[PDB]
């Protein structure tokens, strides 16, 4: 019996990496409150009910979240899906005309515009006929061409645009992603999982967790928490170009709302085709803010410092700095709230320094209501005012930081925050899991043969 | 992990009262099975840990009908009818699902005086 | 509870377990293998990808000797420089994943070698029943 | 291919501002990032900043802050969506800042970092 | 921070010959970037990742190292080669190796 | 130069070979059978026509008496009024290409012989193993 | 007086082109493969129950 004769298998659990498209798969419950209410109500399988991990035994992965392929899928199928979810909305060409605009009805102070009272010729649902009519408008949708003044809006230069219809939410619904047939999707459990390098207790698993799509720059919200203490995660710590992003323990609670009650009005452009304008607002002329706890938000710093001192030494002095620069959405804190965007100023946050031993931070926004997500190259959307007095409250899961430094031997590390490219927001969701594929035909010798 | 914690850690109820304790779930228990697999534990002291019921509305052999159970996935509770002294001991939580299985702390019914 | 016995009948869950536990666990995965506008065009084009992968590897099954049977046996002998290692330590230790990738430059010729085994036995097959 | 165009050499008076114009043509401005450096005679190179032009988030050297500013140019007409320009505005002059400055964009291989830069500008002599 | 040590200083050779240049850091574990700059005109990449060539850079300029000794051998010289070598690590720039003609 | 044997074992190169050098390399043609907005619906029913010919043509072979053999034998003898020439001219000289355009009339009784003898091999199989 | 159409209050509306002609043509409902289409021949059949042909 020294020789061995050779023996096929078929299937043999062995897999090896590869990369391929996920089917997305929404819960049935969002089905229950129907008629396209939220993206993908209608464009996505319901879900198994008796979801299924299978925690493996003495098995080794290599697990890499930077160079994962899904996360670049999921950015390529939300940008897909909600150009998908503003074709049969109503297109805001003609509205596209000379604005004569004036000062709201406001004691001016000789500080501030904020909101404009803007008059302009509008077509009816006759082609022959117009008429006069008048809204408000924010201060950044308008700009002065050059009495009263006389103004355009700004996306005039470039596109007109979409505006949402209001019967589609914005709000995200959770999202799974179910493995095809022959592919797998396997899942870390390790708690002090660093991002990259093996995780040596995995668990394979059919369909994903409840991933929520929620749309943030500065600090991303309500984004799965770590369980044992907060983490931060990079790439190389070392390199300035990439993000550190990191993910708390304890969710820090932020309250935002916006005063002013509005008054939704609704114009008719064209035949079937409606436009809601900001109307009037009763009531008082108040600016929109965030509050968030200053005593928990010291203590979620604390834990944050008391992290960063590992990689950087025990004797360093870690400040905090507000952004640097640049567009609008990026140095500001940009989200969605009740269906309306929100630029917060977080400059009230991010002042610190930290050396090696009741009351609430409020923080002023500036609200835009035509946006320009993801910056393709014509196409943004004119967000409808929304009627009456709003506000969300939201935990924050984590933040996004960004190291500087160019020489000259400072015990400092100044932080400040990041954005720039919206995958870093997916990446803090799909770091625990990675894409296999079965290759289940092995081969294997054993003592037998094959009677002729 | 679906580690789990037990709201409250203690209660005193007297001889005829009705007690419930709650464990809250992190992760949703769910097998393919559709049942929740998550087990109620007694353990008079210096013993063995008994079984008070099994999955929520299932019970074990040898014990009592003093005991329910109620769930919906994601928080689970207890309702003691009547309170004995045998009904001294350590409560648990305990799951089936998934790897490793988790407890609950452990409650300790007490006496009132 | 549901036990821990579930986990070797579930799918994939003989993965870290030796090679001589998996192959009675060895069906599943060939069972979870097959069965499981735009969406509508990916999930069919996925879906048929699939098929076509496992239409392929039984037709690569089916020309060895093997059309339909899981565990199979053949008519060639391994050449001693392929693994070297005796018959207990590579089916009581090793994984399967650390044994598929000790032998993955061999295979291709493996196949050729089961080739060849399946056209000559064809062949010897039909001298035998040529006679009668 | 990648060119990266600057403007012309420049004499300026010690208090002053500089700006300089790299402009990019033949690749996605939208996506690389585009690093500043200066090449002091006789002290070597030094790195200045780099910019985003997603968005613009830029970052800036320690030693630097205060002094420059870094903006972007876009292109809007889908019918040229290529190029694009950086602007880089150094105030604060003093007779050390007489220098020769360049702009360069990152190696365009996925497995080079961000700082492998593989293209590079002309050159803008900056004289104080 | 990050200091490079860049050595030899003043490299004098005659064309044929093989010269080695090595840079020697401060943390360990990253990469190593080399840069050719001819004598008024634009610099060039040469190495990235310390092992790998430049678009355009024939395989006469190997380089290697690991650690904190990071080598850069330019085997067979030219009369176009003769050039300032600059090891780039992140943002930490080296200081310059001269490369001379020598007779 | 590659060599004139890769013509053989290359895809369809025995076309114009005689019918006793075909069977040789004749699970080329078997293998490469299978694998190989509006453009990914044309691809995609091209490709899912291509399988379902391919299933076709197993299902076809399998309720004869070879599920996954390339070579076969059955238990029905030629009518001689089919091709009423002898085994040497049938394997040596002819080519399949006239071997198909000589034998193109009789394949529906051909193949509903066949159906007939696996139908009753099968009754006649379990009538022997219904003694037992 | 003075008109307008009673559709321009709600919706333009795209008019129908006349190479499209309106008129029936018989569809037939050929079943897929799997499945099967069963049919009823009973002559008194009520509408809801068995069909024993
Ligand atoms: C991070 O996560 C958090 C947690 O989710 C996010 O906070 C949420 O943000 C949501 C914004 O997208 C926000 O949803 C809005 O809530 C508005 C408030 O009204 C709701 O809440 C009250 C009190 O809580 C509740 O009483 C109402 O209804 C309850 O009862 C009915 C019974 O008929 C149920 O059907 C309903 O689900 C709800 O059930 C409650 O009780 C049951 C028990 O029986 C519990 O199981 C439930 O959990 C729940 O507690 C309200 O539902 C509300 O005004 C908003 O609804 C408007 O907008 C949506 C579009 O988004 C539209 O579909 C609605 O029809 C409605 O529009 C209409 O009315 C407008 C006003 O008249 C009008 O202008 C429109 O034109 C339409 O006519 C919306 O539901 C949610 O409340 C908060 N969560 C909390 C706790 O506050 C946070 O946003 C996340 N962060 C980020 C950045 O996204
Ligand atoms: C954004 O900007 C737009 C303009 O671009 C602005 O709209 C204009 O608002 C003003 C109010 O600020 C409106 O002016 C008032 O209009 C009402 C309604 O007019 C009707 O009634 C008259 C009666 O003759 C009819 O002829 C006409 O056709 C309309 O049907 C008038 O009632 C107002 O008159 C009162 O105010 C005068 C101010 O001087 C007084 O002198 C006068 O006596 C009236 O007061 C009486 O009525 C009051 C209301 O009942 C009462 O409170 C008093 O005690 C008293 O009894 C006035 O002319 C103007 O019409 C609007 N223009 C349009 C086109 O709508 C928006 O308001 C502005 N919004 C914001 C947020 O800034
Ligand atoms: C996330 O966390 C993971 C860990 O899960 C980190 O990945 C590893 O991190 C460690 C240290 O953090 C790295 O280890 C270092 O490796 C050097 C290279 O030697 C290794 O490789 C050679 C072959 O290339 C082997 O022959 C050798 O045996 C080693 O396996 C070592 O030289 C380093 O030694 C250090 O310690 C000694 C004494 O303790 C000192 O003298 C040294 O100077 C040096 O400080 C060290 O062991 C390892 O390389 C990382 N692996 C990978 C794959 O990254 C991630 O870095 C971390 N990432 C983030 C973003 O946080
Ligand atoms: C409507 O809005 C107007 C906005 O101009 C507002 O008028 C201002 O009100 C304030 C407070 O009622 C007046 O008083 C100022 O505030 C304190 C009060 O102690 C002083 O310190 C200020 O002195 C400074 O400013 C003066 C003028 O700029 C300087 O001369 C002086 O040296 C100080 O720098 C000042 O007294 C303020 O004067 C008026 N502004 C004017 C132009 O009258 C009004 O109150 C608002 N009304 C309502 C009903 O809301
Ligand atoms: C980060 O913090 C710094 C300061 O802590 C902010 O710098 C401040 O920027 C504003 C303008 O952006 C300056 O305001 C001034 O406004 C008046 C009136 O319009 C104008 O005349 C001045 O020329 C100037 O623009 C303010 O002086 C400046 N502060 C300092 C100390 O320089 C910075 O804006 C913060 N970053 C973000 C993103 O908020
Ligand atoms: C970032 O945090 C720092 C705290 O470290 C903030 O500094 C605080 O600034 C306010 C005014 O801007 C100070 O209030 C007043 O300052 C005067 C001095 O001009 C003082 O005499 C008064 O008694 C009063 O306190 C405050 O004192 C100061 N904090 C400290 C500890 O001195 C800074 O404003 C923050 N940045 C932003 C953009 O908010
Ligand atoms: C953000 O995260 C926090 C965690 O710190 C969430 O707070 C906790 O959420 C759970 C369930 O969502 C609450 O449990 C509730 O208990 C009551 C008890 O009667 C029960 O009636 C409910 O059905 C539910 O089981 C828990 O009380 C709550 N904790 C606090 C302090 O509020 C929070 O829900 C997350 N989301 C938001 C929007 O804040
Ligand atoms: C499958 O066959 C290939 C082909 O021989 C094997 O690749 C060979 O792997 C060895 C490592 O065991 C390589 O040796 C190494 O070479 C580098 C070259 O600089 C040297 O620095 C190392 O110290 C080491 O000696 C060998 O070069 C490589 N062959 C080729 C042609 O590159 C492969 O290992 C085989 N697979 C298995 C699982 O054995
Ligand atoms: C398969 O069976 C068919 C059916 O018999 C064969 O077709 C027959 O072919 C012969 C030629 O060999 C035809 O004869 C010719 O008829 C025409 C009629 O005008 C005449 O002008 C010619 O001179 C010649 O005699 C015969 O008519 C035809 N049968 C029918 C019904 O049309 C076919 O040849 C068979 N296949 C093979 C490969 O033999
Ligand atoms: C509308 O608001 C603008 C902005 O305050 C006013 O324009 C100038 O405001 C400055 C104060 O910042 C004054 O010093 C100028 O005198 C204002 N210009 C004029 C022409 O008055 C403007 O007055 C406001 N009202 C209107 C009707 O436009
Ligand atoms: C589109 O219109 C905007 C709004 O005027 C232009 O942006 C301004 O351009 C001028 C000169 O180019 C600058 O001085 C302003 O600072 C710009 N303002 C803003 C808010 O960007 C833009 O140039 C126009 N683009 C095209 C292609 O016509
Ligand atoms: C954010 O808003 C919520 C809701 O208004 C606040 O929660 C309540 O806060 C009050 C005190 O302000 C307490 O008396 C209530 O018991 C709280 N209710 C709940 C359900 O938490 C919350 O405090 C606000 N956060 C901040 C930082 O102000
Ligand atoms: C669309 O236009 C029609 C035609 O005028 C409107 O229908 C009339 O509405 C008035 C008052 O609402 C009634 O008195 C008439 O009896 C209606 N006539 C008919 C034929 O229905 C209709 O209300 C308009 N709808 C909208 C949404 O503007
Ligand atoms: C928060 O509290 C800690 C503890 O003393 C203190 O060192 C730190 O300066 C405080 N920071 C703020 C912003 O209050
Ligand atoms: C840094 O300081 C912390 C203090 O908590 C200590 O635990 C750790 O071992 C120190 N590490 C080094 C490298 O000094
Ligand atoms: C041969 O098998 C025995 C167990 O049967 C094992 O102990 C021994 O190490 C094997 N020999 C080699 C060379 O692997
Ligand atoms: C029978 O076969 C022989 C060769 O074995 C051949 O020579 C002969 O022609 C054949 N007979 C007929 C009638 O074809």
């Amino acid at each position: 019996a020294e020789n061995l004769w050779v023996t096929v298998y078929y299937g043999v659990p062995v897999w090896k990496d590869a990369e391929t498209t996920l089917f997305c798969a929404s819960d049935a419950k969002a089905y229950e409150t129907e008629k396209h209410n939220v993206w993908a109500t209608h464009a996505c399988v319901p879900t198994d009910p008796n979801p299924q991990e299978i925690h493996l035994e003495n098995v080794t992965e290599e697990f890499n979240m930077w160079k994962n392929n899904m996360v670049e899928q999921m950015h390529t199928d939300i940008i897909s899906l909600w150009d998908q979810s503003l074709k049969p909305c109503v297109k805001l060409t003609p509205l596209c005309v000379t604005l004569q605009c004036t000062n709201v009805t406001n004691n001016i102070t000789d500080m501030r515009g904020e909101l404009k009272n803007c008059s302009f010729n509008m077509t009816t649902e006759l082609r022959d006929k117009k008429q006069k009519v008048y809204s408000l408008f924010y201060r950044l949708d308008v700009v002065q061409i050059n009495s009263n003044k006389e103004y355009r809006l700004i996306n005039c230069n470039t596109s007109a645009c979409t505006q949402a219809c209001p019967k589609v939410s914005f709000e995200p619904i959770p999202i799974h992603y179910c493995a095809p047939a022959g592919f797998a999707i396997l899942k870390c459990k390790d708690k002090k999982f660093n991002g990259t390098g093996p995780c040596p207790s995995v668990s394979t698993v059919q369909c994903t967790h409840g991933i929520k799509p929620v749309v943030s720059t500065q600090l991303l919200l309500n984004g799965s928490l770590a369980e044992e203490e907060v983490m931060i995660r990079s790439e190389n710590i070392t390199n300035n170009a990439k993000n550190i992003l990191v993910q708390f323990n304890t969710p820090v609670q932020i309250n935002c709302t916006r005063p002013n009650n509005n008054t939704r009005k609704s114009i008719r452009i064209g035949p079937g085709q409606a436009f809601y304008a900001t109307g009037d607002i009763i009531g008082d002329i108040r600016q929109a803010h965030c509050n968030v706890s200053k005593a928990t938000w010291n203590e979620t710093l604390g834990k944050v410092v008391k992290q960063l001192r590992k990689h950087f030494g025990n004797n360093t002095i870690i400040r905090f700095a507000n952004s640097s620069g640049g567009d609008l959405e990026v140095t500001t804190h940009s989200f969605n709230c009740g269906g309306e965007f929100f630029y917060c100023n977080t400059s009230g946050l991010f002042n610190s320094t930290w050396i090696s031993n009741n009351d609430s931070i409020t923080l002023p926004c500036r609200i835009k209501q035509i946006i320009n997500m993801w910056q393709r190259i014509g196409q943004c959307m004119y967000a409808p005012p929304i009627q009456g007095v709003i506000r969300c409250v939201s935990n924050i899961t984590g933040l996004i930081l960004t190291r500087d430094g160019g020489s000259t031997n400072s015990t400092t590390e100044t932080f400040r925050p990041g954005g720039g490219d919206m995958r870093d927001n997916w990446r803090s969701e799909l770091y625990k899991y990675k894409v296999v594929k079965i290759e289940p035909l092995g081969v294997a010798p054993t003592r037998c043969k094959r009677r002729v | 992990d679906v580690l789990m914690t037990q709201t409250p850690l203690s209660l005193p109820v007297s001889l005829g009262d009705q007690a419930s304790i709650s464990c809250k779930s992190s992760q949703s228990i769910v097998y393919k099975d559709g049942n929740s697999y998550l087990e109620w534990y007694l353990q008079k002291v210096g013993q063995s840990p008994k079984l008070l019921i099994y999955r929520v509305s299932n019970r074990f052999s040898g014990v009592p009908d003093r005991f329910s159970g109620s769930g919906s996935g994601t928080d689970f509770t207890l309702k003691i009818s009547r309170v004995e002294a045998e009904d001294l001991g350590v409560y648990y939580c305990f799951q089936g699902t998934h790897l490793p299985y988790t407890f609950g702390g452990g409650t300790k019914l007490e006496m009132k005086r | 509870a549901v036990g821990i016995g579930a986990v070797f009948l579930g799918f994939l869950g003989a993965a870290g377990s030796t090679m001589g536990a998996a192959s009675m666990t060895l069906t599943v995965q060939a069972r979870n293998l097959l069965s499981g506008t735009v969406w509508g065009i990916k999930q069919l084009q996925a879906r048929v990808l699939a098929v076509e992968r496992y239409l392929r590897d039984q037709q690569l099954l089916g020309i060895w000797g093997c059309s339909g049977k899981l565990i199979c046996c053949t008519n060639v002998p391994w050449n001693s420089s392929w693994s070297n290692r005796n018959l207990s330590e590579i089916w009581d230790n090793m994984t399967w994943l650390q044994w598929d990738k000790e032998i993955s430059n061999y295979t291709q010729i493996i196949y050729g070698l089961l080739e060849e085994s399946q056209n000559q036995q064809e062949k010897n097959e039909q001298d035998l029943l040529a006679l009668d | 291919q990648v060119q990266l165009v600057q403007s012309g050499a420049v004499i300026k008076t010690p208090g002053s501002s500089v700006k300089i114009s790299c402009r990019a043509s033949g690749y996605n401005f939208r996506d690389y990032s585009i690093h500043w450096v200066r090449l002091i005679p006789d002290k070597g190179f030094e790195w200045i900043g780099w910019i985003k032009p997603l968005w613009g988030a830029v970052s800036y050297a320690r030693q630097l802050q205060g002094r420059v500013s870094m903006t972007r140019q876009l292109s809007q007409d889908p019918d040229d969506p290529d190029w694009g320009v950086a602007y880089m505005e150094f105030s604060g002059l003093t007779p050390a800042d007489t220098a020769e400055y360049f702009c360069v964009r990152r190696g365009s291989c996925d497995y080079c970092g961000d700082f492998p830069w593989q293209y590079w500008g002309q050159g803008t002599v900056v004289v104080v | 921070e990050i200091v490079l040590t860049q050595s030899p200083g003043i490299l004098s050779l005659s064309p044929g010959e093989t010269a080695t240049l090595f840079c020697k850091a401060s943390q360990g574990g990253n990469a190593m970037t080399w840069y050719q700059k001819r004598r008024g005109q634009v610099p060039r990449l040469l190495i990235y990742d310390t092992s790998r060539r430049a678009s355009g850079v024939p395989d006469r300029f190997v380089g290697s190292g690991s650690g904190t000794d990071f080598f850069l051998t330019i085997n067979k010289l030219d009369r176009e080669d003769f050039a300032v070598y600059y090891c780039q690590q992140f943002e930490f720039f080296g200081l310059g190796s001269e490369l001379e003609v020598h007779r």
